[PDB]
This record gives C-alpha cells, structure tokens and sequence, in this order.
C-alpha cells in the first residue's frame, strides 16, 4: 500500500525467487557430480577389458 | 519505492536465470571431463598391467 | 493468508488500486509478467487451456447422455452457499481434476455404443418373433428350404397392393399372398425356389424386408426356438446397461455441476498468467496482493470488468 | 557416519516429528553426507530406519492440503524445503545401479507414492525430484531393469499416471527432460513382449492384469489367428479359467475379481474381430456365465460382463 508496505513485500517476493534459484542450481549441479561419476566408471570398464 | 522495487524483480528474475545457466554449463563440462579424466584412468592402468608383466 | 492475483492494463491501475484498497486488500504490489514463475509464459498453458475445453466438452457430452438438463451457475468465490462448497479454497490440482472427468468420459462412450447396439437387435428380434411363426406354421417344409416362403413386414399394405400388380405382370401367379393386421402388416409372399432373386428385386424396390427368413437364430430345430432364447437375452441385457446408467447419473450429475464452477475459475486462471501470446500484449499488467481469508470470499465475487482473481 | 546411523540418541532424534527443528536439519546433514560418494554405500546399509520417515514427510503432505501457511510440510517456505531435502537424500541412493533396483523392490508400496507427489504439488522442487528417482530405477544401468517397470506399470499402474502428469510441467529444463524420458521407456518396454507370449503367460499362472498394450485393438487382431489348432485352443482355455473361478471359490472375492475383470474384456475384442469364436462359448458352457455376473455386485464385474453379452449377441442376430 503505503512505501513501508510495498517494500516489506519487496523483501518478502526477492526472498523466495533467491532461494528457489539457489535450490534450482544446486539440484542441476549436485547431478553434474553424479553423471560424471556413472559416466566415468563405464567408459573406464569397456577399456579396461580391452586391454585385459 | 513502487517504480524502484519493480525494477528489482525484474532483474531477480534475470538473475535467478543466470544462476541457473550457470549451473547448466558445469554440468556440460563435468560431462567432458568423465570421458578425459577416463582416457587418463586407462593409461594408468595398462602400466599396472605391464608392471605385473615385467615382474614376471 | 490466502495469495491473490489480480490482471489489468495500467490505464485504470490507479482506479482499480483504489478499489482494490477499499475491501482490506494488503500489501498490493504491481509486478509485470515475468517475475513470478507460475504466471510467466510458457507453450504448456496452451495445452492446459485445451485440457479445460476438453473437461467443458465432456461435460456436455455427459449431460446430454443422462437427460439431465444443462447448467448455468457460474461461481469461483466462496461468498455463495454452492460456491463455496462446490469450488474449494485451495487451488487447482489440474492434472486430477482433468483425470476424473477423462475416465468418466471414456466409459461412458462405451456403455452408450452398447446400449444403441442392444436396443435395435432387441427390438427387431421381438418384432419378427410373430412374423416367423405366423409363416413356418402356414409347415413340414418351412422349417427346411423345399418350399420357398418370403416372410416380411411393411408398413403400407397399399404399397402391397402395387407389388401384387408387378408380381402378376412379369412373374405371373406363382404368388399366394396372404396378410395379417399386426401391432406394421405381416405380408407374405410364397413362390418356388428358382425365381426366389427376381422377387426379392421387387420387394426391395418399393421397401419391404421381405427375407426368407427374418431371423438369423436358425440353428435349433424348429428356427422357433433359438429365436426365443436369444430374445431372453436381449430383454435382461437391455435392463442391466439401464441399471448401469443410472449408477452413474446418482454418482456424477452434482459432481459434474461441481467442475462446471471449477472450470469456469481454470478459464480465467490460464487468461491472468497470460495463458498464450495474445494475452500477453491484452493485459500486460498482473498485480499481487494478500488477502484475509474471510474476506477471500467478497474478493472473487467483485470482478470489475476486467479484473478476475485466483485464491489459494 | 556409519556409527551415528547405528546409534540410538541421533536416529531417534530424525524419528521425532513432534519436533520440526531437529528433524529437519537431521535430514539434511544425512543427505549433505549422502552428496559425497563413499558415504552412499555406508548410509545404504543402514536404509530401513530414516527411509518410512522420508516416505511418512512426503505422505503427510498429501494427505493434507497445500494451503497452510502454518509450518508444516505444505506450502509454506518450509514446507517446499523439508519435502525437497528428505527427496534428494533418496535421489542421492538411487543413483548407484544396485541400490535403485533394490529400492523399487522394498519399498514398493511407498514408491509409488511418489507419483502421488508429483500430482498434487505447484511446486517443482518436490516434482522435479520424484520424476528424476523414478528415472534413476527404470535405467538401463540398473540391474534387471525390466522387472522394476513392468511391476510398477502393471500392478502400479504407472503408465497411465505418467501420461496424465506430462500435461502439467514447470520451470527448470531437466524437468522437461524426465518426464519425456520416462513416458518413453515406459510406454517401449511393456510393448515389446509378443502379445502370444504376455496372453499365455497370464493363462498359465492363473493371474491376469490389465495393461494399456494388453486390450489394445492390435494385439488382438494378430493373436486371433495363433489361437487356432482345437477350433481355438487358446481362447478356450480362456473361457475354461473364467468358468472355474465364478463357480469355486466365488466371485467378488478379491483374486478372483481381478482375473474375471480381465477375462470379460479379454474376450470381448476376440469376440467383436471374428464371429467364429462365437461357437467356443456355446459350447463350453461360458456363454451361461457372462449371463450371471450382470446382476453380480460391483460397478466392474457388471459392466464388463454387459459388455461381454452384447458382443456375443451382435454376431449371434444382427
């Protein structure tokens, strides 16, 4: 309504759009850790029976 | 303040986006170091191999 | 609280603010179409803007089917007695809103194609039930293929008339012809084995069902007795879909009032988010703002002329 | 790690949900340690004692309406995080081709759950996550990868719950991603048994299921020309099955119920695509039957029976 009251909606609104932005990233980025695990551990099986 | 917290958000959600995206690239990148990082892990076993020959 | 949205150009924001004021709404920001996720643009509230004109079709279809009359009551507040206990307080779940109605739609196709598909061979078994006995009994040779009867009702014995004069012209008087008064006219027609095509032409062209045997239950001996038991069969298959009919028109037709109203707040949900593009550059302002959850009530009652709400 | 999971003092402390605070932290350190990859398989071994209680946050939240903003595990800004942290310590298991396999397998009843999850939420923290763990178990990596969908797909019901949640999909791409990814492997793998092969291999084991490729108009009218070499083998020892479980041991009786459901449909699409299955009723004696679950109790037995009938009738007088 007044400046007071449309501010404290501003911190309110920014608060959770960060959040949600930040927990976004971080689910992308947590499986980034695990893919290049997964990936990295079949590349190395097929190679290491060829050269068994 | 109205004109002044529009221009906040707007720019929030610019960022919440960048943020994302930048997550989004080291996912791609953390995908071509398993295929390097597993190029390297072969030539490292292939000497454990020749070892193994040599102390035979 | 309850959060709430609210849509406009910023030609009347002042005077919809205002307004807005006047009914303890609190903290009203104006934001733009972007900002907040839910109300971003996005090709998948096309496909639920379809998923609700799917629901609204089928709701129609429904009513229809039922002999339940069509229904008008238009609500997406909690102000009203059914408004707020045939739309709830809580948002849309739209995937299980859409798959109640979906199922329902589906079963409903299939029982209707049956019941059609019973109610023509019942009723056509039934009817030359009479006409079979009437003509195997006029015997010892109709209940085999040595003499060759036409058993068939029509529904004019005045066109009767005129397929004796052509009979007699082109086919001479190998005709017994023999009628009775039914409930539609028995007329028979009896002839030989041979010239059995040349009559059926006649009888086709001026329309008669005219057959040599009406009936299709044929496999016990005499023809009589299969026809009747198969007509055991229609007769209680008939009642059973009935009863299957009603079952859901107790169950659904409240229900189906009650996502009519739904419906009607999904509509104009998908318009505030801007559901597509033409909505985007219509209405290029959405406004947030809070709600008390009493007053949540009065708010969706109140639409402006161009102001519509969601409540959560 | 592997001896505080073991202990009382702290596991105790995760099982209290008369607490939000301590539960709520406790969940995520677990799931911050779960992050790192050798802890995965200590944290495994202990797995049938924090893992109902994640299942217990999420179901809490179904069974309850998202509408509070009174702390809880709604809708509310903690609510979104206590159901997201309890999902990514389960997300973090499932990625080992082991543990997804065994996990479909325990906690069957409660993975299913998740599609219920998915659903209910306008949040795609919660959404993103049970669409992913669900991907994770159907994986080809994963170990008899086969069984794992075909028990969710059957007994679960997962193809059609799938289908229906791709309508509704929000923010964030690998969203998108999942639920696409899963609507095709599960769609593939069901279809590509023979349909001689899934028929007989229900007739056999005396437990039939209904499936979406199963009663598909297709599969019907290739199997109708296998059945023959007895004037129908195959469809009489369907009817056979059908006659015996109406008379021994009753009908609308749970087990029973399920396979005369099947039956009733099953047969129905045989009857429609060639009438000469029409004599292997009347002989059998299954005919009489069909007549006697019309009035049978149940929305069901009585629907697919009437269904059933008038197929019958069609090609008998049309």
């Amino acid at each position: 309504l007044t400046p007071n009251q449309v501010n404290d909606e501003l911190n309110k609104m920014q608060a959770f759009i960060r959040k949600e932005a930040e927990e976004k990233a971080k689910e992308i980025q947590l499986k980034a850790d695990q893919e290049y695990e997964i990936e990295k551990t079949n590349i190395v099986r097929n190679e290491t029976n060829n050269i068994d | 303040s109205q004109k002044n917290g529009i221009a906040t958000l707007l720019q929030a959600e610019k960022e919440a986006h960048e943020i994302v995206s930048k997550a989004r690239k080291y996912r791609q990148d953390k995908l071509k170091q398993a295929k390097t990082d597993a190029a390297k892990e072969i030539d490292s076993y292939k000497i454990q191999k020749d070892k193994e020959l040599k102390e035979f | 609280m309850a959060l709430v949205q609210f849509y406009i150009p910023q030609e009347i924001s002042r005077d919809s603010a205002y307004t807005l004021g006047q009914l303890g709404l609190v903290q009203f920001r104006d934001l733009n179409s972007k900002v907040r996720a839910f109300q971003r643009t996005f090709v998948n509230e096309i496909r639920r803007l379809d998923n609700v004109e799917r629901q609204y079709r089928y709701f129609y279809s429904l009513l229809k089917k039922h002999d339940i009359k069509l229904y008008e009551g238009d609500t997406d507040k909690y102000l009203d007695g059914s408004g707020e206990l045939y739309v709830p307080p809580s948002g849309s779940v739209i995937d299980d809103y859409v798959r109640n109605a979906s199922y329902l739609e589906e079963r409903l196709i299939q029982m209707e194609d049956a019941t059609d598909q019973i109610e023509v061979q019942k009723n056509d078994l039934e009817q030359y039930r009479f006409i079979l006995q009437s003509g195997d009994e006029f015997i010892a040779a109709a209940i085999g293929a040595s003499v060759n009867y036409v058993t068939g009702v029509i529904a004019r014995d005045k066109v009767a008339t005129l397929e004796q004069i052509l009979w007699r012209v082109l086919r001479g008087n190998l005709f017994f012809k023999t009628v009775e008064i039914e409930q539609n006219a028995f007329i028979v027609f009896s002839h030989g084995d041979l010239i059995i095509k040349r009559i059926r032409k006649i009888a086709e062209s001026l329309d008669a069902n005219l057959y040599d045997v009406d009936s299709s239950n044929e496999g016990r001996s005499q023809q009589l007795a299969k026809v009747n038991k198969n007509l055991s069969d229609l007769y209680t298959v008939l009642k059973t879909t009935s009863t299957t009919l009603e079952s859901e028109l107790y169950a659904i037709a409240k229900e189906l009032d009650s996502w009519f109203q739904d419906v009607t707040r999904e509509k104009a949900i998908f318009e505030i988010l801007n559901k597509s593009n033409y909505d985007t550059n219509r209405k290029i302002l959405i406004a947030e703002g809070w709600i008390p959850r009493d007053e949540l009530a009065t708010l969706q009652a109140r639409l402006g002329e161009m102001i519509a709400r969601l409540g959560i | 790690v592997e001896k505080l999971l073991k202990n009382n003092n702290l596991i105790n402390i995760l099982q209290n949900i008369e607490q939000m605070d301590t539960c709520y932290v406790c969940i995520r350190l677990l799931q911050e340690l779960a992050v790192i990859p050798e802890y995965r398989d200590v944290i495994w071994l202990h797995e049938k004692k924090f893992m109902p209680t994640l299942f217990k946050i999420l179901q809490r939240a179904t069974d309850s309406q998202l509408a509070t903003r009174i702390v809880a595990t709604n809708s509310n800004h903690l609510g979104i995080q206590l159901q997201y942290h309890s999902l990514l310590l389960i997300w973090l298991l499932t990625f080992n081709p082991v543990f997804a396999n065994e996990l479909v397998q325990k906690y069957l009843s409660d993975f299913l759950d998740l599609l219920k999850l998915v659903k209910i939420t306008i949040k795609e923290k919660v959404s993103r996550l049970c669409i992913s763990i669900i991907l994770q178990c159907c994986s080809t990596r994963v170990k008899q990868h086969k069984k794992v969908i075909k028990q969710l797909l059957l007994l679960g019901n997962a193809l059609p719950t799938v289908q229906s949640l791709s309508e509704r999909k929000y923010s964030d791409e690998e969203l998108r991603q999942d639920i696409s990814n899963l609507k095709e492997i599960l769609e593939n793998e069901y279809q590509e048994l023979t349909s001689f092969d899934e028929y007989v291999a229900e007739l056999d084991s005396k437990l039939l299921c209904w499936s979406p490729p199963h009663v598909d108009n297709g599969f019907w009218s290739d199997n109708i020309d296998e059945f023959k070499k007895d004037n129908y083998k195959i469809f009489r020892q369907l009817i056979e099955l059908l006659q015996a479980k109406v008379r021994n041991g009753d009908v609308n009786a749970k087990q029973e119920k399920i396979i005369i459901q099947v039956a009733l449909n099953d047969i129905t699409h045989v009857v429609e695509l060639l009438p000469e299955s029409i004599d292997v009723l009347d002989k059998t004696g299954g005919k009489a039957d069909i007549m006697e679950l019309l009035n049978h109790s149940d929305s069901r037995v009585k629907y697919e029976a009437l269904k059933a009938t008038q197929a019958i009738i069609g090609y008998t007088f049309k």
